[PDB]
């Protein structure tokens, strides 16, 4: 029991930390998303008035 | 990002051409002209 609770710990706050990581990264991901959308229209509208 | 980057000269450039082609009109609509003053003198010539 000693030697085991010596060894047993920790991975929670790195699973959380990693949950973390993936919601930041969609942020980023939806955000050049819409940035990129805002400049697809914009080649579109300028070849038009061309 | 990539493609944003592809997309944001898309989104400013041809405005260039926007510009240019007005610009380029600019001076052609320009010859409602020398024609008509040679009408004018000319009819002048026929009234004497």
């Amino acid at each position: 029991n000693k030697m085991l609770q010596k060894e047993k710990e920790s991975h929670a706050k790195e699973i959380d930390e990693r949950e973390k990581t993936i919601r930041d990264k969609g942020r980023r991901i939806y955000e050049l998303k819409k940035k990129t959308q805002e400049l697809e229209k914009f080649k579109f509208v300028l070849d038009y008035k061309i | 990002k990539k493609k944003a980057q592809d997309l944001e000269k898309f989104k400013f450039v041809l405005d260039h051409k926007i510009k240019e082609l007005k610009r380029d009109i600019v001076p052609r609509e320009d010859e409602i002209t020398k024609m008509k003053q040679e009408t004018n003198n000319m009819d002048q010539y026929l009234k004497e």
